[PDB]
């Protein structure tokens, strides 16, 4: 089956200040670590 | 001596001042157009008050009202080191307390117009981001 996909994908261009501005939590941690460290 | 106060300012209203003294002559000042009789609502002790650029008439808005400082004899006082007299183009909301031909002292108020942190701050500093209401700087030395 095939379904539509139009959701935006985050990339590196998101500036460091904007990361701290956002209240939401990132989908995947940029840092090479798990969700416990 | 130690623990001695040697400064006291009241910057709630901008103190535009003149080094020279003398009478105040109203150049390019016309009642109703640029200046007006803004009698104080409680005491009435005031003078021909300059209106704001937008508040006054458009014809007077184009005109530049100035409070030139002359001597006690009416002769225009030239600014020291320059041929131009003591010319002062008042900005808007300029409350004039000195009537026409009123002697003044050195340093007199011609116009009486009033007046982050943490990690996101570090990220903003390292991303070199321009702020809101940036300070305006002079690009090259010269007379304004």
């Amino acid at each position: 089956e095939e379904i539509d996909t139009r959701e935006t994908q985050d990339s590196e261009t998101l500036d460091t200040a904007d990361a701290l501005e956002q209240k939401e939590m990132p989908e995947e941690l940029p840092l090479d670590a798990s969700w416990d460290t | 001596a130690g623990g001695e106060t040697v400064a006291n300012w009241d910057p709630h209203t901008m103190p535009v001042i003149t080094e020279v003294s003398g009478f105040v002559r109203f150049t390019d000042m016309i009642d109703g157009q640029t200046i007006t009789r803004q009698t104080d609502e409680l005491t009435g002790l005031s003078s021909l008050v300059v209106l704001d650029s937008a508040e006054r008439t458009a014809g007077g808005k184009d005109l530049r009202p100035a409070l030139k400082i002359v001597d006690a004899q009416g002769n225009d006082v030239l600014i020291p080191g320059t041929d131009m007299p003591a010319q002062y183009f008042l900005p808007g909301k300029a409350i004039v307390q000195l009537e026409d031909g009123v002697q003044i002292s050195s340093g007199d108020t011609l116009a009486r117009i009033p007046q982050t942190g943490g990690l996101p701050r570090v990220a903003d500093l390292f991303e070199a981001r321009r702020p809101k209401e940036p300070a305006i700087l002079a690009e090259i030395s010269g007379i304004v």
